């Protein structure tokens, strides 16, 4: 036969993956179905532009919430492609593609600045961005070695100091590989915004933690104790608005997570050249999901 | 040092509306939640509603049908209770109360539903009756101990103060709680027991003070 | 996210305000 | 929705003795249960919260216990200042619909004291006004339960008399009650004998006090 055998290579775009919006909608459903606020205040506007605060009061039961691993499976008629290329930056064509019935097991965590309990890179650290040139595009950092962070809930979480320092070190190197070897890398704390954005915030065991992460993002070419506090009144992530959750059930609340990634932003401007500044980012949970689904692409079977 | 002071007594006509204020002082206002409790004469306490200051959200008791609104003014650190289309059975003492919720300004909130600090209360009388001083009639004694008194009749509104001999006579005195009559006016009696041997020797005068009508009367109670 | 309110607050600090999903972030 | 029922409605106990009040919720309220004390003419004071936590400034003789739908407030040694009304309150439901118990009045128990009865005919000054009030007085008796029967020309009356009872006396722990028979001058001058028959635990026989108009 003259016919030739060929592997089927598809094009990927982790930035325009419908699996992300789908998961985002699923996470939101699972939450409202298990952790709803006692009072929810959300802005309600009309055409002209006049708005009024909407207040919703409902039962807000609290129960020990344990991580339920989930994954996405292909419905009859479609298949889930998986890019297995090394250092896959998340876009363009993939040479070594495979198929799976469902995605790997995921333990979805809502957080900002740091990605917790996610998947690690097999080779070295990899940084991905929809457009590095654009300083308005978030940079997702996928570590290849997790860093344990334990919160004794006693108002502070602890991390290895040299291990976190080694992490910034390797991350900075990867940034040089993407912006220039002679450029100087510098990490600075958030420039501001809501507390969830300014601090490293995450939900653990159904509680909303806010940790001061200044000691973590102050660097330039033992343990690290971060001051953290639990809040009942916060800003929602599922939608714009404020909410109030019930006080903690258990007496002492602890939390042990693996730092598998980070969300950064680079300071733009043509000012002060030769150096790049990166601060902790995040806020749009879609990027949190995207950090786990970047290697998948659902395509119609044919 | 955390105290609650409420505005003075009020008298309203049916269909009118009243706004009671509660000034809070002594600590960070936004760190407390306030509740309004009412008590009709001779009845128990009733939870009306509670406002979560920092959030500026108030919750109410069922059967109120939006005739009540609870608001807070962070500027003056004052809580208000607005009651509309008042009915005569709205007459009661309204109590303002509050409790500490934690560092609400830092996002912490206990959402405690009990009441630690309380205001002195504000009497609100809803009636179509117009203020009127009381008519004081003598309850004259009809072999050693004699009883006499004064009938303080048809006055509006509460309260009324009664004393005997400018307060020098207190032993044996019994000033009864007032009774609201079918006419919408109040009425009560005040009696004292004295020794018969003192009659025709010492004078017994009951002093009746009704602030609302700025009336002050002294009636002599004779054996005749 | 509340862009309008976000922009004003960050602005009163010489920063630009922009949404970060449902949150306000100053740049 | 959540009904709080206190019992008994009235509790009588000797000073220095121990009293135990009961409160019940129509459904579990967990431990979001508080107890308050209120003196006549005064604002309520918070005694216990969290079902068993005693508030600052509250005497050590006051203590609460219970959980779910059964709670109790114990006052180990009744002092003169402890005789008043006590209310419980649940605040466990959300959306919040907090409710109070209808209360339990704690009164001083003393020995039976018969009352002295006195009847007062209306004054001429009131007659000139056009109304007529006949007052019957029951001075310093115990317990509070008493019965006043009005008779006009030996005819039992009903529906035209208002009674008023004082607070328990703080010097002899007795009570005083007044019964007022109201009529128009017209109806009053049409009758001759006005009498009030009194019945009380301390009286072996009803005590009747009366007068003849004129
Ligand atoms: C693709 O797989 C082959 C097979 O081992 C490997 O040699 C090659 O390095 C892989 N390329 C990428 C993009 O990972
Ligand atoms: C991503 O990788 C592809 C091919 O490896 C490359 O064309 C692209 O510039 C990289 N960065 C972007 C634009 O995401
Ligand atoms: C698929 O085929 C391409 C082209 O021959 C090759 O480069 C790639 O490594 C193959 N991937 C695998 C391992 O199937
Ligand atoms: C992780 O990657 C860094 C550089 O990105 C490298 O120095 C380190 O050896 C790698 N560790 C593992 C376990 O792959
Ligand atoms: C990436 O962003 C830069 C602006 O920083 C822009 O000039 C460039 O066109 C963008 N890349 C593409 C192809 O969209
Ligand atoms: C991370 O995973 C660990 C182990 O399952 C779990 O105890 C912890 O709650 C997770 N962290 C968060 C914030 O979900
Ligand atoms: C965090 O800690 C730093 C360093 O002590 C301090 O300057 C800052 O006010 C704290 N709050 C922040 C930035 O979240
Ligand atoms: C972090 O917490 C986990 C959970 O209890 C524990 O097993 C682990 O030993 C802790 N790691 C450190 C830094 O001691």
């Amino acid at each position: 036969s003259e016919v030739k055998l060929e592997n089927v290579t598809e094009n990927f775009n982790m930035w325009k993956n419908n699996m992300v919006e789908q998961m985002h909608e699923d996470i939101i459903s699972l939450w409202d179905q298990s952790l709803k606020p006692c009072v929810k205040l959300t802005p309600l506007c009309v055409g002209a532009g006049s708005c009024n605060t909407s207040v919703i009061t409902q039962a807000c039961p609290k129960v020990s919430f344990e991580p339920i691993p989930i994954h996405y499976c292909a419905p009859a008629g479609f298949a889930i492609l998986k890019c297995n290329d090394k250092k896959f930056n998340g876009t363009g064509p993939c040479t070594n593609v495979s198929t799976v019935q469902c995605t790997h097991g995921i333990r979805p965590v809502v957080s900002t600045q740091l990605l917790l309990n996610g998947s690690l890179a097999e080779e070295e650290i990899v940084i991905r961005s929809e457009n590095f040139t654009n300083n308005a595009k978030t940079i997702i950092v996928q570590l290849n070695e997790s860093v344990v962070i334990n919160c004794t809930g006693a108002g502070h979480c602890n991390l290895s100091k040299t291990q976190w320092e080694n992490t910034l070190e390797q991350i900075a190197i990867k940034l040089k590989e993407q912006f220039g070897n002679n450029k100087t890398i510098i990490f600075n704390p958030s420039s501001g915004g809501d507390p969830e954005i300014v601090t490293h915030s995450f939900n653990c065991g159904g509680e909303f933690f806010y940790c001061n992460s200044t000691q973590l993002f102050t660097w330039n070419d033992r343990n690290i104790t971060l001051p953290c506090r639990i809040k009942q009144i916060i800003n929602m992530w599922q939608e714009v608005g404020k909410a109030m959750y019930a006080p903690p059930i258990r007496g002492q609340i602890r939390c042990s997570s693996n730092i598998t990634g980070l969300l950064l932003t680079r300071d733009g401007g043509k000012d002060t050249n030769g150096t790049e500044i990166f601060r902790p980012g995040g806020g749009d949970m879609r990027d949190n999901w995207r950090s786990e689904l970047y290697k998948y692409k659902v395509v119609k079977i044919e | 040092e955390v105290q609650l002071v409420e505005s003075g007594a009020e008298v309203k006509k049916p269909g009118s509306s009243v706004k009671v204020s509660c000034k809070a002082s002594g600590d960070t206002f936004i760190r407390y939640s306030f509740t309004w409790v009412r008590q009709a004469p001779g009845q128990g306490l009733e939870w009306m509603g509670r406002i979560i200051t920092i959030l500026d959200v108030a919750h109410y008791a069922p059967h109120l049908q939006g005739r009540v609104t609870i608001t807070a003014d962070k500027s003056t650190s004052t809580v208000y209770l607005e009651l509309r289309n008042l009915r005569s059975d709205d007459t009661a003492v309204y109590f303002c109360a509050g409790v500490y919720e934690g560092e609400a300004d830092e996002g912490e909130y206990d959402n405690n539903g009990f009441l630690k600090h309380w205001g002195q209360g504000t009497l609100v009388t809803v009636s179509s009756a117009s203020t009127k001083g009381p008519s004081v009639f003598p309850l004259a004694p009809s072999g050693g101990t004699a009883a006499l008194g004064c009938l303080v009749k048809d006055y509006f509104p509460e309260p009324v103060t009664v004393s005997w001999n400018s307060g020098a006579l207190t032993s044996g005195v019994h000033t009864f709680p007032a009774v609201l009559q079918s006419s919408g006016l109040y009425s009560l009696s005040s009696v004292v027991t004295v020794p018969s041997s003192s009659l025709g020797t010492q004078t017994y005068i009951c002093n009746v003070n009704h602030k609302p009508s700025n009336t002050k009367v002294d009636k002599k109670v004779e054996p005749k | 996210x509340n862009l309008h309110f976000c922009q004003l607050r960050c602005k009163s600090l010489g920063l630009l305000g922009r949404c970060a999903x449902t949150f306000c972030a100053c740049x | 929705d959540i009904v709080m029922t206190q019992s008994p409605a009235t509790l009588s106990v000797s000073p220095g003795e121990r009293a135990t009040l009961s409160c019940r919720a129509s459904e579990s309220v967990s431990s979001d249960l508080a107890w308050y004390q209120q003196k006549p003419g005064q604002a309520p004071r918070l005694l216990i919260y969290g079902a068993s936590t005693r508030a600052t400034g509250v005497p050590a003789r006051f203590s609460g216990s219970g959980s779910g739908a059964e709670f109790t407030l114990t006052i180990s040694s009744l002092q003169s200042e402890d005789f008043a009304v006590y209310y419980c309150q649940q605040y466990n439901n959300w959306p919040p619909r907090y409710t109070f118990g209808q209360g339990t009045r704690l009164e001083i128990k003393r020995t039976v004291a018969a009352p002295s009865v006195f009847i007062f005919p209306p004054s001429d000054e009131q007659l000139k006004s056009g109304t007529a009030s006949v007052v019957c007085l029951l001075n310093n008796f115990y317990p509070r339960e008493a019965k006043v029967q009005w008779k006009v020309d030996n005819a039992l009356q009903s529906g035209n008399s208002q009674e008023s009872v004082t607070e328990q006396d703080s010097k002899d722990s007795t009570y005083s009650l007044s019964s007022t028979l109201t009529l128009s001058k017209a109806d009053y001058e049409k009758h001759k004998v006005y009498a009030c028959e009194v019945t009380h635990q301390g009286l072996s026989s009803p005590v009747t006090k009366s007068f003849n108009r004129g």
